[PDB]
């Protein structure tokens, strides 16, 4: 799954 | 050094103690937003709880870890994962919380096809949660199928508040670049001041997930997909004949580029598409332990 961008 | 400083701050906010004293048989089930998720057994009861473990040293913005405590102390609700207790365990924040044994909406969307009774039930449940959060100025900012969890009997709950923020009269808009690329609202990618409307767009992308199995541009690297989201007309379903005019009308109120024209959660609760929602039982067959 694509990771969150912070 | 600022790590030690941060452990100490978190310590004053979390519950005292160490939940290893009352929990057994930690088993990893997931990794998400900001760390891992295990199930654990409550020794005295035999009941199962989830434990979110978040390494302080691995966060882009450590200060967002406070979101786990703000949301727990303050915003409990039928459609939000309940959070029991938080702790500092060495270099990690642990949150002991309700185990949603039905798993994540992602596993359903990537392996079967939901009908509209099911999509309407998920949308209604999510919107009830957002209506209540948004009225209190809380924006979730990472709405996606991975953040929607289910009980074994099909009840839908919002999870993973680690990226959330608050708006209010004194801070009417957020500015931070936060979320998961494919789900991010256009005004957010464009770096405009934004509000709860961003969760509404993200829900629209989740509806695309529910119909098509994936958000738009999922085959693009993240950075290129954001650019495409910023610049292009709203994204389209792969196959429009696979949704009713009612579902299409609903989606069209979500995926509006101008956040002022996007429907609010309060408005969306009244949308005729939600009249289709089945009870939680209707979601049950979709879960891994039940489908063939």
């Amino acid at each position: 799954r694509p990771k969150p961008l912070v | 050094v600022s790590h030690e400083q941060f452990r100490a701050a978190l310590q004053l906010v979390v519950d005292p103690g160490d939940p290893r004293s009352y929990l057994d048989n930690f088993i990893k089930i997931g990794e998400g937003s900001t760390g891992i998720v295990c199930i654990a057994t409550v020794r005295s009861s035999g009941k199962l709880v989830a434990v979110k473990k978040m390494d302080l040293r691995k966060q882009q913005r450590r200060e967002l870890l406070f979101n786990e405590v703000v949301i727990m102390r303050d915003y409990q609700h039928e459609n939000v994962v309940e959070m029991y207790n938080s702790y500092l365990v060495g270099d990690e924040l642990w949150v002991v919380m309700e185990f949603l044994e039905g798993g994540a909406l992602t596993d359903i969307v990537t392996h079967t096809r939901m009908n509209e009774e099911q999509i309407a039930a998920v949308c209604l449940a999510v919107l009830q949660a957002l209506s209540v959060l948004h009225a209190q100025g809380v924006i979730h900012r990472d709405i996606k199928s991975d953040s929607i969890l289910l009980t074994h009997d099909g009840r839908v709950k919002l999870s993973d508040f680690g990226f959330c923020a608050q708006v209010s009269k004194e801070v009417p808009r957020r500015k931070s670049l936060v979320g998961t690329p494919y789900w991010m609202a256009p005004e957010l990618i464009s770096r405009l001041p934004y509000g709860p409307e961003v969760d509404i767009w993200s829900l629209g992308i989740m509806v695309i997930e529910m119909v098509d199995g994936e958000p738009p541009y999922f085959n693009e690297p993240p950075l290129k997909a954001m650019k495409m989201i910023r610049d292009n007309l709203p994204p389209r379903l792969k196959n429009l004949h696979k949704v009713s005019p009612s579902l299409k009308g609903f989606l069209d109120r979500l995926l509006v580029r101008d956040p002022a024209q996007r429907a609010t959660a309060a408005e969306l609760l009244k949308h005729p598409f939600l009249a289709k929602a089945g009870p939680p039982a209707s979601i049950v067959p979709l879960m891994r332990q039940n489908r063939t």
